[PDB]
């Protein structure tokens, strides 16, 4: 039901700040030249990027390539993941390694610091399915949510 | 039963017997013979047998299919040989009809049947125009229905309904010009098929 | 008499399609997903080929949806993915194939609704 | 219920009207914007509620086969009327 | 951009170019090419016309349904000008007459009318204004047509300072009064092709750098008037008016290097040798190129 | 100008990646101990030829095939990449 | 501000919590002057004189395979290994737990409906929030 | 992989038919320009003929080449016999089409298509 948010508050035109200090519509050529000029005058730590929650991988790599070409490596995400130890070196460090379907094969599930009902609602549905049909034992560490 | 079409077993039996008759006489070319539930006899042949099979049906004393009612093609893209070539023949002597079918692809030519029936001349030109099937030894093969210089074969299943170009008069060049097609209202595709099976008798093995 | 042709079957030059609608298009070869609104499965039997969606805009006069994509409505049907792929290749279309999704066999038991000691016991009928 | 916008253009029953900066209203210059003045929403709101003595009432829209498909309307709720889904006529149970 | 003038489509007949253009003087020679190019790409064209609607019929096929809109106007009535331009993003002035009439002299058609359109357009908030002047416009010319052009070019520049002013040499084409003028019969000429002039106008609408500039549209080559007229007869196989018209024909085409030309707008000037046959074929009764001044 | 990132690609089953798998199982922990701030992105994907990618300053990248290498040939290949500053 | 596309307006790759790569398809094109997100960056890199080496969606997907091959294996769950090595490096540097109890950001249904720009813009989600909180 | 031919058994005989077709088209251009009173040159017409032939230079299948020659001969018959009109001949040149952008940036500014 959130698809109707795609019809409101949409960005439809490039914008830049004018002399009054307000965003105003401009062309693609004007907007990108403004950005391209600034990108050519900075290097290294002077340039950084943050990726939001709904960004696709094609845009993620394109942006990483562009900032690398100014010798920048500050490609960041909003969500945190500890970089201690292996960090993002090994994929198994940050994946649901059992897989969603593997929940139906488990016999004990321990939940730590998550309300999966509202974080991964279909994943929680899978847990209840095993709870119901496999007599799965579920334990939780965290707030006692429904 | 007032609303159901009545069957005709006498005609079904007669056509089945004649279908075997043809298969026995031309085993070199006949691949399949079937009679539909509404009594139409279909002879499916290898495309090499077009001229021999048609000549036999026209000229044999027990056939005498002197009239080519129609000749057309069907495009079925899922087949290796996408084009089905259909001949519908009429025998006045025996007051009967028969259908001869064969097949070809985009690159394999079919022998022109103008020697058997002069009616085939324009029918084969239309097939070439609409489906792009080439007929060998045709007295004058060329487009017949499409505009001169028209590119593509419109009746192929993968040719778009509205085509690729549209015409208008341009005042700057003082003539009719062709340009890529843009439509003020796009044709609205409808998904009409019911997800529930209608005819169990035609169910295919899973 | 026959001849040997060892070439890959390519008919792009004799189909009359404009070049832009061969090189720049991405065909999708797939079995359609069951419409979740209904239980019938008869629309999930055949393989379908469709092309990438392109721009539709509002007609200034009426507001109708206009297009310049000639293949916007072209959907082809195939008995197998192999037939679909063969058709795509000879026509020069780059394509993506999606494997057929089949519902897995389920274990159903009306009696489990009344289990003596299992959570499958239903609380209502 | 034809209301007019600040620029003088009539608002249709579907709520349509070109805004101030919309070039498309040039089409009406020297001509007119066709608007139907009989707003069906205002006209159906004038009909009175029909008082009936049953929990269920039917509406075919009037005129028999000249109306709409015949539907049956439940009147159990006493905090609102039963409205025909086809023609908008309203019903209420007596007492 | 207002949402209705954001371009959509592939630049064809049913596309939306985002241009809403009022073209004054659209029913003449240059007008039909300008309206054609605007309608080719799906622009909203407003055509104010003084003439019978019958004389506007050739413009109707030039645009998809609804895109060509016709209005009555009078050059002396500012209310009619305002009606035509107040919804537009660009106003194009192509009004003119090669001769004077009892109701409209050159001062009315090349000074008063252009000034009225420029002022009303300015008041109505129109952002772009394209005014056609003349290459040989000169306050001290011997031709009153060219004297009025220079006065009007000045009035438009002060009234609409952001206006784009375009100064074409004599334009040749199927419906011109240049090659046809000779065919129906000291000085150097640099004639320019009709379609090049149109392409220049269209590119000026889309070019933001064109605002406030003055352009001169000239052909690739310069010819001696005698040699040019000789060439026209050879092409037509023809064996080799007003006094004011003769003055302009005998005015040498000015060289103005300080103004941008067709090249600055992306238009490649078309030689007269490639297009004379197209214009002059109708004059044959069923060729060595002219010497070019370098 | 020097190194910015290392990426190692390999299969989970294929014998051609056996040397790479051994290297990771036995040498990666020590390698990461000596280079705590160097990203060593290990990315397994079935039926790929093992490869080593080194990304240098200003987006310069090189790749060296590790197919059929041994745990030592892998060790040298990392050693060459760490020593070189392309 | 550079207007990009939404997930309904591009064919783009997303990796789910299992590490499974999946791609969207274009249902409608982006509104107004908005453009595909990777194309905005590719265009910017050309104007800045540092042109990226991909010109098509397939090419920028060949780039993705060069960085992490599993990003182009659509619908496949590529197993990840070496949990033992990650655990060893985890034990290297101890850190302290804070006494604060683990509390999820979403405690009741009202926190569920609005969590990103699209849902925050949704009038339907606003009705759902109003319904459960009142 | 054994197929029935159209006219040519191999590329060598297919290429012979291609050259004969090109000679016929090359020699026909001067008549076409005059007969249809076209406003292009003979050089322009012969350049177009080369352009049309060259775009198919990559075909290695004698059956595809045979069909291309068949269609090219059909197109020539229409021109020689004046079944085409001026509009049909002049369609090869697209003189009312604005040149579509080619580079990435130009295509990026105008819309979403590749
Ligand atoms: N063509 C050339 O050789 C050159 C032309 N120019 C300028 O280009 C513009 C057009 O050229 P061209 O198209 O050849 O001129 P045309 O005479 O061919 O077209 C004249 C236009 O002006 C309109 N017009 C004339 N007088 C009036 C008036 N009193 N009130 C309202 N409308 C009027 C006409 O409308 P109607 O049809 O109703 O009379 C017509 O639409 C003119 O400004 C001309 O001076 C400049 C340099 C060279
Ligand atoms: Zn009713």
């Amino acid at each position: 039901f959130a698809y109707d948010g795609l019809k409101r508050q949409r960005l439809t035109e490039p914008m830049v700040r004018n002399e009054k200090g307000l965003l105003t519509h401009t062309t693609w050529e004007d907007a990108l030249s403004r950005v391209a000029g600034m990108l050519q005058s900075f290097q290294g730590n002077d340039v950084a990027a943050i990726a939001g929650g709904l960004v696709d991988a094609e845009a993620l790599i394109a942006l990483k390539d562009l900032l690398n070409r100014v010798d920048s490596d500050t490609l960041c995400t909003e969500e945190v993941f500890p970089t201690a130890g292996a960090g993002t070196d090994l994929r198994s460090n940050y994946l649901l390694n059992t897989t969603i379907a593997g929940v139906e094969e488990a016999d004990v599930v321990l939940l730590v610091g998550t309300n999966p009902r509202f974080e991964a609602p279909l994943f929680n549905a899978r847990i209840r399915k095993s709870w119901l049909h496999n007599d799965l034992k579920v334990a939780l560490i965290g707030s006692p949510v429904d | 039963r007032p609303t159901v079409r009545p069957r005709n077993d006498v005609a079904h039996k007669q056509l089945s017997a004649f279908g075997e008759y043809v298969a026995e006489i031309l085993p070199k070319y006949v691949q399949q013979v079937q009679v539909s539930c509404f009594n139409e006899l279909e002879i499916c042949i290898h495309p090499d047998g077009v001229i021999p099979v048609l000549t036999f049906l026209r000229d044999h004393s027990n056939a005498q299919f002197k009239s080519l009612a129609d000749l057309t093609a069907v495009d079925i893209p899922t087949r290796q040989n996408r084009f089905e070539i259909v001949y519908n023949l009429l025998s006045l002597r025996f007051n009967s009809r028969i259908r001869v079918k064969t097949y070809t692809d985009e690159l394999t030519p079919i022998e022109s049947s103008v020697p058997v029936y002069k009616a085939a001349n324009w029918y084969e030109r239309e097939i070439w125009d609409m489906f792009g099937v080439f007929f060998a030894n045709h007295p004058d093969l060329r487009r017949i229905l499409t505009d001169y210089g028209f590119e593509g074969h419109p009746f192929r299943k993968d040719f778009p309904l509205s085509g690729y170009v549209e015409l208008r008069y341009d005042d700057e060049v003082k003539r009719v010009v062709a340009e890529p097609v843009e439509l003020a209202q796009e044709f609205r595709k409808f998904d009409l098929n019911s997800p529930w099976e209608a005819f169990p008798a035609y169910r295919q093995p899973p | 008499q026959l001849i040997t042709v060892d070439e890959k079957l390519d008919i792009t030059t004799i189909t009359g399609v404009p070049e832009e609608h061969i090189k720049t298009r991405k065909a999708r070869i797939f079995v359609p997903a069951r419409n979740n609104m209904q239980s019938g499965v008869n629309n999930t039997k055949k393989w379908k080929m469709e092309f990438d969606t392109r721009e539709r805009w509002e007609n200034p006069l009426m507001g109708w949806a206009s297009t310049a994509d000639p293949l916007s409505n072209l959907v082809l049907t195939f008995s197998t993915k192999e037939d679909a792929v063969a058709f795509a290749e000879k026509n020069g279309w780059s394509y993506d194939v999606e494997e057929r999704k089949v519902p897995k066999p389920k274990s159903k038991s009306y009696g489990a609704n009344f289990s003596w000691n299992k959570r499958t016991r239903v609380s209502t009928k | 219920g034809v209301r007019t916008s600040p620029t003088g253009e009539k608002v249709t029953h579907t709520g349509q009207v070109y805004d101030d900066g919309d070039y498309r209203k040039v089409r009406f210059v020297g001509r007119q914007k066709e608007v139907n003045e009989n707003f069906a929403i205002d006209l159906i709101a004038e009909q009175p509620v029909s008082q009936v003595g049953s929990r269920v009432i039917s509406c075919d829209g009037g005129g028999g086969a000249l109306g709409h498909p015949r539907v049956y309307i439940n009147l159990d709720k006493e905090t609102k009327t039963g409205t025909c889904g086809y023609c908008g006529l309203q019903f209420r149970q007596q007492h | 951009l207002h949402h209705a003038v954001i371009p959509h489509g592939k630049g064809g007949r049913s596309s939306v170019s985002g241009i809403v253009a009022t073209v004054f003087g659209a029913t003449g020679f240059l007008g039909r090419y300008v309206v054609n190019h605007l309608g080719r790409m799906g622009s909203q064209v407003i055509v104010p016309h003084r003439c019978e609607p019958y004389d506007t019929m050739h413009l109707r096929p030039m645009g998809d349904l609804g895109q060509i809109i016709f209005m009555d106007w009078n050059g002396r009535d500012k209310d009619s000008i305002r009606r035509a331009v107040e919804h537009s993003s660009v106003v194009i002035n192509l009004v003119g007459r090669e001769w004077e009439t009892q109701n409209f002299d050159f001062e009315d058609v090349f000074v008063k009318i252009p000034q009225a359109i420029a002022q009303v357009s300015k008041e109505a908030g129109v952002e772009k204004f394209i005014h056609i002047s003349h290459l040989n416009a000169d306050i001290k010319s011997s031709s009153k047509y060219l004297r009025s052009k220079a006065v009007g070019e000045k009035e438009v520049r002060e009234t609409f300072p952001e206006a784009t002013i375009i100064k074409p040499a004599e334009i040749f084409g199927r419906e011109d009064r240049f090659l046809n003028y000779f065919a129906n019969i000291k000085t150097v000429k640099q004639p320019v092709y009709i379609v090049d002039v149109t392409k220049g106008i269209i590119n000026a609408i889309k070019d933001p750098d064109a605002r406030g500039k003055t352009f001169a549209f000239v052909g690739p080559s310069r010819y001696l008037l005698f040699d040019l007229v000789q060439y026209v007869f050879a092409v037509a196989h023809r064996p080799f008016t007003t006094r004011d018209k003769v003055e302009r024909i005998h005015t040498t085409d000015k060289i103005l290097p300080h103004l941008p030309g067709l090249e600055d707008l992306g238009v490649e000037a078309t030689p007269l040798e490639l297009k004379a046959i197209e214009v002059l074929r109708r004059h044959r009764t069923y060729v060595q190129p002219a010497k070019t001044i370098p | 100008l020097g190194l910015r990132e290392i990426r190692i690609h390999l299969c989970q089953r294929s014998p051609g990646s056996q040397g790479v798998r051994d290297f990771i199982e036995k040498r990666y922990v020590e390698l990461k101990k000596a280079n705590p701030d160097l990203p060593i992105l290990i990315r397994e994907c079935s039926d790929v030829q093992p490869k080593l990618w080194a990304r240098y300053a200003f987006g310069q990248e090189k790749n060296v095939s590790l197919n059929n290498f041994s745990a030592d040939q892998v060790t040298r290949a990392l050693e060459n990449v760490l020593s070189s500053k392309a | 501000i550079l207007p990009g596309a939404a997930y309904t307006e591009k064919s783009a790759t997303y990796v789910n919590t299992e590490g499974r790569a999946q791609q969207t398809k274009v249902a409608v094109t982006p509104p107004g002057l908005a453009r595909e997100d990777w194309k905005i960056i590719r265009a910017l890199s050309e104007i800045a004189g540092m042109t990226l080496p991909y010109d098509t969606l397939d090419q920028v997907r060949n780039r993705l395979e060069e960085v992490s091959p599993n990003l182009v294996r659509y619908d496949d769950v590529e197993g990840a290994n070496y949990f033992q090595q990650a655990s060893e490096l985890s034990k290297l540097v101890n850190q302290q737990l804070l006494a604060d109890p683990l509390v999820p950001p979403q405690l009741t249904i009202k926190d569920f409906y609005m969590t990103d720009s699209i849902s925050r813009a949704s009038q339907t989600m606003a009705k759902c929030v109003k319904a459960v909180t009142e | 992989t054994s197929v029935k031919p159209i006219f040519s058994r191999d590329m060598n005989e297919a290429k012979r038919r291609v050259r004969e077709l090109y000679r016929a088209w090359y020699r026909e251009v001067p008549n076409t320009v005059h007969l249809f009173q076209l406003d292009i040159s003979v050089k322009q017409g012969r350049d177009k003929v080369r352009e049309m032939f060259k775009k198919n230079a990559h075909i290695t299948d004698p059956r595809v080449v045979d069909l291309l020659v068949i269609k090219g001969k059909m197109e020539l018959e229409e021109t020689i016999k004046v079944w085409k009109q001026r509009t049909h001949v002049m369609r090869f040149f697209h003189e009312t089409e604005a040149p579509r952008p080619k580079d990435f940036l130009s295509k990026f500014y105008v819309g979403h298509d590749p």
